[PDB]
């Protein structure tokens, strides 16, 4: 089973992030899941579509 | 301008342990663990000693330690030696999304 | 050799502008943020502003808004700091510094600290 029920493409600035978890395909979920743990303790799922998240993965070699 | 409060000077004999306080507000130091410490030698660039209240980057000696209680953060230098004679600055991020530095503390090693 | 190489010493007249360069050597700007900090002679460290080159997002300290423009070219890993309307108080050493990340199997963790500092740039204002 996947962790995300919804996904947002909105830009989350560095100042509001605690951690970004990247979950690839498999382990119960067919899609790639990008989970953002915010400083305000809320957990936000981000669309692997968003340009800002694409630019980040592109550099995370 | 709205700098974090640090004592101007902290001094002790060689081998002693010293503590440097850094007082801010609930908006900065008091708001989160985004508090770091810097060592600056005369005519040199600052160097990171501590990040996230008490974390040490690779190369920084176990003699340097950090802690935070309320609106005050602290740096502890144990086994004080002549190489520790420098200026010390605390830093914090703010809810006004800026960084703010402490006024600085000159650490002197006292002789005989 | 994983460092931030800054442009040379500058001597400027009061009222003129100064553009300081900060090039990453032995690394890239990556997902890191780059901040600009200054230090007047015999005085403390002062955060001017910062930029996240990967998104072009820039923030400035209240005191420096309108006087300072911070830019970055991610393709060359070079960051710039332009300070206008120079005066006696602007005579200082200007440093660029990296705000790093921490990564495990648990994820990406941003670090609000300056782990890599440049050698500094001396900017002298004549009068």
């Amino acid at each position: 089973r996947c962790r995300c029920v919804q996904e947002s493409s909105v830009f989350i600035p560095r100042r509001f992030i605690d951690r970004i978890q990247i979950l690839p395909r498999g382990n119960g979920c067919p899609r790639k899941e990008i989970i953002v743990w915010k400083k305000n303790k809320s957990i936000v799922c981000v669309d692997p579509q968003a340009e800002w998240i694409q630019r980040m993965m592109e550099v995370l070699r | 301008q709205s700098a974090l409060t640090q004592p101007a000077s902290v001094s002790a004999s060689p081998g002693q342990s010293i503590t440097i306080s850094c007082t801010g507000t609930s908006s900065d130091v008091g708001a989160y663990d985004w508090v770091s410490w810097y060592q600056q030698h005369p005519g040199k660039a600052p160097k990171l000693l501590i990040f996230d209240v008490n974390n040490r980057p690779s190369g920084v000696s176990h003699r340097f330690s950090g802690s935070k209680s309320g609106n005050t953060a602290s740096l502890t230098i144990s086994g004080l030696q002549a190489e520790d004679e420098a200026d010390y600055y605390c830093s914090s991020y703010t809810r006004r999304d800026t960084y703010v530095f402490g006024t600085g503390t000159k650490v002197t090693v006292l002789g005989e | 050799q994983v460092q931030l190489v800054q442009s040379g010493a500058e001597v400027k007249k009061p009222g003129s502008s100064v553009k300081v360069s900060c090039k990453a050597s032995g690394g890239t700007f990556s997902s890191y943020a780059i901040s600009w900090v200054r230090q007047a002679p015999g005085q403390g460290l002062e955060w001017m502003g910062g930029i996240i080159p990967i998104f072009g997002t820039a923030n400035y300290a209240q005191k420096f808004q309108g006087r300072v423009t911070i830019t970055a070219d991610e393709s060359t890993s070079t960051a710039y700091m332009e300070l206008s309307s120079l005066r006696s108080e602007d005579t200082a050493v200007y440093y660029c510094a990296r705000e790093p990340d921490y990564y495990d199997s648990s994820g990406y963790y941003p670090i609000d600290a300056f782990d890599i500092w440049g050698q500094g740039t001396t900017v002298t204002v004549s009068s």
